[PDB]
């Protein structure tokens, strides 16, 4: 009866906040001064934290679902009650880990051999991706890109289609008809009022979104095209599809490394104030202390004190053994940090900002029970963090926080530079982001059979991105499974909605804030309303649905895309007057061979 | 949750005063002397009795909840919990959470 899972839960919760707690600091303590013993340490502290969480499963399966009337209680159990895995013969519970651990190695460890030189070999991120985002010889990067996918894609391959019946067994087994639907089970909401949502749903609304920003992508990829014709003189056409090892990396995933192939204005110096928070002596705690007087001056509440002492914003005096990536840490028991090695620049400055409003989303449901200390949906998590930062690069800000001169003049030169170096990030994307997804959708499901998965991969990034097969490709590829996201198994549909939401929560803050000019100058500062509005619905974690959470921000039910092209109408105008005597969007028939 | 008024796991199950409580309430941050970095256990707390208590009730009695209707005599499987847990004191805890 409902009355049990409540005290059930009490017991649950004061067990895991703790035992999340003393893991996650172990985690840490490994993090910052690595040596074996803190390996050792941090992964038996992880094992003995997951043993918790499964061992109390099976113990919240005793609980009929179905009974409950409370939702708040219900939302604990059903993500306790959650069997995800076990489902599976344990032959193929270990199979799949095998096959997964096989997939990640395969992908880190690829050695990629230069045939000029064959005592000579490279791994991915060293010298491999490097000649895809600096050089611009046409052959040498088609060699580092057709050689990553025909040395270390073709591995992945027979990998790949064994990983794929051992997830939709589990998936199934789990009652979702494939592991696509799986994955998409993040978003479903149910009972609640009319803020109700289907899994099947995201598919809907992302197709009807997508193609009200297709008329903006077609423009910034033939404007694109034009200035990649004076790069690669005639191995593009006017109305070709590009060729993918052209597009700044080994994916094509954004198109921002194209910025000084592509930029409008170069001759005016796209603003820059690192050179000021030298000249002005500032540090590493300067930086976070400025950062910290915008949430204050929004009305959000300050660092929590023993943060300043506890996090890491510098790497060590000590020459320490440390993975100096930027991490925005919550580990229980209030205790937030940040993990960072920062050196004293702009970019840092807005990491600061980006990083800090992790931190200040993560305190606002601290009030929350423990499984719901969470996003409202996987995409809103980064989407919190980035508005900040936008906030931040404003030039109104950077002289409010004296980083600009009184005296320094903003022209629309610089305007457009800047929209288009934002564009080749957040909008480039948008066609791969879905496209990708659409693709292990289809292969989940089976509506792309194994004697198609790379057929229709290549017929995908000539209708969807505009891009192209530099030399041709067969069944025994597996050109998705050359990434990160798809053979350590990660669901990149977050991104997608994540990037919409941003600018549906920029523009709402944008009105409260009484902003009297285009969407993109906009600074969240001195505004109380904004701090409001949005304090609002930071603290609600997971309790109540991102259905639910959108209209008290935004005033919408649903994810809605025109705030993003309202960000951009000022560069989508100057995009069409630079595209009249241009060709517009690509040929799917050309090929570059 | 320590007045006269307040509700809550304290004020129901540990610790009540009545209403109109004959005098004060003091309180102070102890970081620095009942946490420590291994996990200060040491002090307990009632998380779970029937009924409710009366103010002023240090009731020491320990034996299992159990809620519904089950029998229990130890286990503590299903629906049943011992009634005590430990304060996980620490000195890298954030402020709400400090002893
Ligand atoms: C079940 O729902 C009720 C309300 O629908 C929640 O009740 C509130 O509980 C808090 C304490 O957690 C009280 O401060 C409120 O005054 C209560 N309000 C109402 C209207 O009941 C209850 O918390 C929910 N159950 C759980 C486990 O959260
Ligand atoms: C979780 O997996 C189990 C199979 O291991 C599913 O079947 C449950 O089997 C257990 C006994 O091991 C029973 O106590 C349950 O009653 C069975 N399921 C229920 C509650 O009907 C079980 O269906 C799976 N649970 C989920 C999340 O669907
Ligand atoms: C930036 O603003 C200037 C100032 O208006 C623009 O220059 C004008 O451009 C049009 C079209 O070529 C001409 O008819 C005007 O005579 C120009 N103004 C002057 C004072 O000469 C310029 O085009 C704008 N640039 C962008 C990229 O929008
Ligand atoms: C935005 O907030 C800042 C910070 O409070 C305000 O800066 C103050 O500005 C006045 C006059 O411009 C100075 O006398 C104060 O010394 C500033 N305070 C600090 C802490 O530097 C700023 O005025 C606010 N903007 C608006 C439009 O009110
Ligand atoms: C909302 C709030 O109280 N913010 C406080 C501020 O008042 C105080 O001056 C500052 C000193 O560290 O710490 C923070």
């Amino acid at each position: 009866i409902e009355e049990q899972a409540k005290t059930f839960l009490d017991k649950f919760n004061h067990e895991a906040e703790d035992l999340f707690y003393q893991s996650s600091l172990a985690s840490w303590n490994y993090n910052t001064n690595i040596t074996e013993e803190n390996v050792q340490n941090m992964n038996n502290a992880g094992d003995k934290w997951s043993a918790f969480l499964k061992e109390q499963s099976t113990l919240a399966q005793m609980y009929p679902l179905q009974e409950i009337q409370n939702l708040t209680v219900k939302l604990q159990l059903q993500a306790l009650q959650q069997n995800g895995s076990s489902v599976l013969s344990e032959d193929k519970s270990k199979r799949l880990n095998t096959i997964l651990n096989t997939m990640s190695t395969i992908y880190s460890t690829g050695k990629v051999c230069n045939p000029d030189n064959p005592q000579e070999c490279l791994l991915l991120e060293p010298g491999l991706n490097e000649i895809m985002a600096n050089s611009l010889d046409y052959n040498e990067r088609l060699w580092a890109w057709e050689s990553w996918r025909s040395e270390v894609g073709k591995q992945l391959r027979p990998l790949y289609e064994e990983y794929v019946v051992l997830k939709n067994e589990m998936a199934r087994a789990n009652h979702y008809e494939d592991y696509g639907d799986y994955w998409r089970g993040d978003y479903e909401v149910n009972g609640v009022d009319g803020y109700d949502y289907s899994r099947g749903q995201l598919i809907e609304d992302v197709e009807h979104t997508f193609e009200e920003i297709k008329p903006l992508y077609e423009h910034l990829h033939a404007y694109v095209r034009a200035k990649l014709m004076n790069a690669y003189p005639s191995y593009i056409s006017p109305i070709g599809c590009l060729p993918a090892h052209l597009l700044g990396d080994m994916w094509g995933r954004f198109w921002t490394n194209l910025y000084s192939l592509t930029v409008p204005f170069g001759q005016k110096p796209n603003i820059d104030v690192t050179d000021a928070m030298v000249d002005q002596a500032w540090d590493a705690q300067r930086i976070f202390k400025e950062a910290e007087k915008f949430f204050v001056s929004v009305g959000l509440p300050n660092m929590t004190q023993g943060f300043w002492e506890n996090s890491m914003l510098t790497d060590p005096g000590n020459v320490q053994k440390a993975v100096c990536h930027p991490t925005a840490w919550d580990l229980g028991k209030g205790d937030f940090r940040i993990l960072m090695c920062t050196k004293v620049t702009m970019d840092d400055f807005l990491t600061a900002h980006h990083e800090m409003g992790h931190i200040q989303y993560d305190m606002a449901y601290a009030a929350q029970p423990f499984l719901l200390r969470n996003g409202a949906n996987e995409g809103f998590h980064e989407a919190v963090g980035e508005i900040m930062s936008l906030s931040a690069a404003t030039p109104k800000h950077l002289k409010s926080i004296g980083l600009l001169s009184p005296d320094f003049q903003e022209d629309n030169e610089t305007e457009i530079n800047f929209l288009l170096k934002q564009a080749l990030t957040i909008v480039g994307t948008l066609p791969f982001t879905y496209m990708l997804e659409k693709w292990r959708w289809m292969v989940f499901k089976g509506e792309i059979p194994k004697d198609q998965w790379m057929k229709k991969w290549w017929e995908m990034k000539r209708e969807i991105v505009g891009v192209v097969e530099p030399v041709p490709h067969d069944e025994t590829y597996c050109d998705p499974a050359s990434l990160f996201h798809v053979s350590n198994d990660y669901s990149f549909i977050r991104y997608y909605t994540r990037t919409l939401y941003q600018f549906q929560f920029q523009e709402a803050l944008c009105q409260a804030a009484k902003h009297e000019g285009p969407l993109h100058k906009c600074d969240i500062s001195n505004s109380t309303e904004a701090g409001q509005k949005l304090f609002n619905m930071l603290r609600l974690g997971k309790s109540e649905p991102w259905t639910l959470a959108l209209e008290n921000v935004v005033g919408a039910k649903n994810m809605n895309v025109r705030p993003l092209l309202n960000y951009f109408e000022p560069l989508f105008t100057w995009l069409k007057d630079q595209n009249k005597n241009s060709f517009v969007g690509w040929s799917t028939d050309w090929s570059p061979y | 949750q320590i007045a006269p008024g307040q509700t809550g796991k304290i004020a129901d199950y540990n610790y009540k005063l009545p209403d109109d409580f004959t005098g004060c309430v003091i309180a102070w941050n102890s970081n620095n002397l009942d946490s420590k970095v291994g996990g200060n256990y040491n002090y307990l707390y009632r998380l779970f009795r029937k009924s409710n208590l009366k103010p002023f009730e240090r009731d020491i009695s320990t034996e299992i909840y159990q809620a519904g209707s089950t029998p229990c005599n130890g286990v503590e499987g299903f629906n049943c919990y011992f009634p005590l847990q430990s304060y996980g004191f620490q000195p890298t805890n954030g402020v709400g959470y400090q002893p």
